[PDB]
């Protein structure tokens, strides 16, 4: 599978409304936030799992675009589908003794499984099969600005359990973002492609990707949420031509002159982009 | 056994009318006999190299047997001819644990060149409160190896024995002196014989 | 010489919880690739205020596991750490060796006890 | 050693008010699946002013619900509360390791205090 | 190949957000620190990997540029290898008993390797090849302020092997370090180079190294890490003029005017250098 040739980089923006973008496990499940400053987070692990989503979506098991992680597998037999491909009798623990056989076996398992040909995977394990880095790289998501979230009482007139205080009803709660807007990086390397195979066709994908990830994923915990901006640098060569902070600093998003009061709305930020040095082009999907 | 070099030309005078003269009237030995085969033991260094391909011991049947010789006579005290389980003194039962411990690294990791015995002797010996934790701590991953194999070899029965000897322990000493080095390099000795000898 | 439950030595105190914590991880997650004694045991006996407060977490986690079982075996663990904190007043920020081999004493002590009938 | 009712050292305190806390979640609702420390125990020792405000107001929901019978100590347990937060200057936002060991420490101390007599 | 002439001392200062820039493996992964003031830590083998990597991936195995240390090897392969080149039998555990042969092994593997020739290396293994120190060395970085780690718990969706219940899922956990400022510090001596031959366009391959370190170690765990400040003082003489302390201390590093938050960017630092003494010069290439 032919690799791309240049060095790449990008920006993403998207905004919430009245939701929950990312629950955290061992704080009931408030959104997660920095505590010293108030700024919102989102893993990027959540951003992974909603490609992979709408991948499997689109492709619909197509030939050579399985997903490896799926939604109840048991890794450990899927690892022993390659061997038993290639023919190879498994070792509890080690890899096979040859290196051409654990080359075909790391080969088979990159050649039809797109979400380990993009991020990577570990797979030493029992059945081991290897690691991979994956070319394709993604940071942690942050708030331009203070947020405050909200809880909300509920009731429910049914009862779940039988009980005797009986009929009972029973209340809750929930928490609730009002409104918050979220920035994110990523990078991409040709050398660590070259070795995967990761193809351009690959890369369009990955745009489509990008661009329609939320319009799947309503739920009755999130709110309406969507993505507002898509900016691209494309390197000259196989290696960079300058240093990548000095690349995000380009993109500024500042208060819009109107806005006043708390932030409601996209229509409260205003947003402007620099001039990127001679190595570098500057496109913008969205 | 003593000379610096097992030749005969390094023997001391001293030494050598001494203990003839004990041998034939019974009297104590020469005061400087310990110190002088502590001294070899602690400086000796065999390594691989040698001919035959099992390592050297440094603490041999004949540097033992004086050992004993000496405190039975010269102090007063008590030894046994084979190991003890019922001992219970402090550098009797540190030298049982070396045992176990050398025996269950050089089980982890065949064919080391570099065992805690080529490391720690002689300060264990000397201090033992410097050096054991971190003996005890490499312990851990030594016996955990052992457990993740499928037949789990040894293990457990390793650990039952640092359990059993410690027991009867409350705290390590800062220092020792000649005579419980002596006891150590007994408590070690016995130890290791009692390994080795079911089959 | 045994398990002493009126010693009151800081080091041995500690060494005693750590074998309690353990017992308890063992008993939630049966035969586990990885335990604690792997993960922290060097870590916690040179710098006691350095990981405790995340063993303690793990703790309770583990723990309620069972008490939602009709396993009963479950506040003995419980009633032993509330025991056991009783003596301590804080946790040192660092040790010496000696207070090391004091620590692995009391481990060991608190582990034979835990195995008899 | 035991429960120091005159340390004043805020992590003390927090640990002492989180005990009384569960304490009367546990005599209000029997049985619960998932008790407070099972949603809570990690961020309460990380970021006190992250949390402790609302644990607070759900906490009168308890005692009302408590008092509304022929059942008291309820009012023990506020004149617990009152009392501790009356020498509390401020939640921190954030705490050191150290500072959590002494916060569970301080939990401890209390819970055990609960169960005498 | 004609070494340097002169005697070197430099400064590096790096930052990292939302990332573990070093976890030693002996505390779970906790990034490593000074248990008793907070202070995070850096080992400087760490910095030393990333430069031999950045060598290796620049340069593609030209000749004179080979590596010692590569991915999964074994060395004494390697030192039978140099003992073929310079026809000679190795002896079990020996150097050649003629000076002139030991001499030639020794000189082909300081020729044809670059890390040898700028590290030095440990090499009196079976196959006995010497000892050689190396002209360059660095010491540990240290953080300027006590850092505040934060623990993350996250999910997965599959499970990996097979049991009563494994249906499943589970769950794992990250650390984090918010943000952070680091310094290092190194030296390079002229005598020692010239027993090697380490030699002023090695030199200058170094400094870019050192600018362009961090570019193509992007991985999940890493988050996003930069350089901001090289410093270097060069002596006029072979030897010294003046104490090295003497010069570290010249760069002092501050709060920015008016910035009373915990820090969060680089802007929030103050940087500031003072006037060396006569016999050595001063330059900021970064």
């Amino acid at each position: 599978m032919t690799a791309i040739a240049n060095r790449y980089e990008f920006v993403l923006l998207f905004d919430v409304e009245n939701g929950n973008p990312n629950g955290d496990p061992d704080a009931g499940n408030m959104p997660r936030i920095d505590p010293e400053t108030g700024h919102g987070l989102v893993t990027d692990v959540c951003l992974k799992r909603k490609i992979r989503n709408h991948v499997a979506l689109t492709k619909e098991g197509a030939e050579r675009f399985n997903i490896y992680i799926q939604e109840k597998a048991i890794l450990n037999e899927t690892h022993e589908r390659a061997y038993t491909a290639c023919d190879l009798k498994p070792e509890p623990k080690k890899l096979p003794k040859k290196v051409e056989d654990a080359k075909r076996v790391t080969d088979w398992m990159c050649t039809n499984f797109y979400d380990i040909r993009t991020f990577g995977a570990v797979m030493t394990t029992e059945v081991n099969c290897g690691q991979v880095r994956g070319p394709v790289q993604m940071a942690f998501a942050r708030s331009v600005e203070p947020v405050v979230p909200q809880e909300v009482s509920i009731t429910r007139m049914a009862v779940t359990t039988k009980a005797e205080a009986e009929d009972n009803r029973t209340m809750g709660r929930k928490h609730i973002v009002p409104y918050g807007l979220y920035v994110a990086h990523g990078f991409i390397s040709a050398p660590l492609a070259e070795k995967t195979g990761f193809s351009d066709e690959d890369l369009t994908l990955f745009w489509d990707a990008l661009v329609n990830m939320f319009e799947h994923d309503r739920s009755a915990a999130r709110g309406l949420m969507s993505s507002r901006k898509l900016i691209v640098f494309k390197h000259q060569n196989r290696l960079g031509n300058a240093p990548a902070h000095k690349l995000f600093d380009l993109v500024k998003v500042s208060r819009a002159e109107g806005s006043s009061g708390p932030a409601r709305s996209f229509a409260d930020y205003a947003v402007t982009v620099g001039q990127a040095p001679e190595g570098v082009e500057v496109k913008e999907m969205l | 056994q003593t000379a610096v070099l097992n030749k005969t030309e390094n023997i001391s005078p001293v030494l050598a009318g001494g203990l003839f003269r004990a041998m034939l009237t019974g009297g104590p030995y020469p005061q400087s006999l310990l110190p002088a085969v502590l001294g070899r033991i602690r400086a000796e260094h065999a390594r691989p190299e040698d001919k035959s391909r099992y390592r050297l011991e440094v603490v041999t049947y004949y540097r033992a047997a004086l050992i004993k010789a000496y405190l039975i006579r010269n102090r007063k005290l008590e030894v046994p001819v084979s190991l003890d389980p019922a001992r219970t003194d402090r550098p009797y039962l540190l030298g049982r644990l070396f045992a176990v411990l050398e025996k269950a690294q050089e089980d982890a990791v065949p064919g080391a060149n570099a065992t805690i015995k080529d490391r720690y002797l002689a300060s264990a010996s000397a201090n033992p409160g410097q050096v054991f934790h971190m003996l005890l701590k490499n312990a851990s991953n030594h016996t955990a190896k052992l457990r993740k194999d499928p037949e789990r070899k040894s293990a457990i029965h390793y650990e039952i024995m640092m359990q059993e000897i410690i027991d009867n322990i409350s705290d390590f000493p800062v220092t020792m002196s000649s005579d419980e080095q002596g006891l150590f390099m007994i408590g070690y000795y016995h130890q290791r014989k009692a390994l080795f000898t079911k089959k | 010489v045994s398990l002493d439950p009126a010693r009151t030595d800081r080091p041995y105190l500690l060494g005693r919880l750590f074998a309690v914590l353990e017992k308890a991880q063992e008993d939630a997650v049966p035969g586990a690739n990885a335990t604690i004694k792997d993960r922290y045991l060097a870590s916690a006996s040179a710098n006691p205020g350095q990981v405790f407060h995340m063993l303690l977490k793990n703790a309770s986690n583990h723990t309620a596991k069972l008490r939602k079982d009709p396993e009963r075996k479950a506040i003995h663990y419980e009633i032993m750490m509330q025991e056991i904190i009783d003596n301590i007043s804080d946790f040192p920020v660092t040790m010496s060796s000696d207070e090391q081999g004091l620590f692995m004493i009391g481990y060991y002590h608190q582990r034979k006890a835990l195995f008899t009938k």
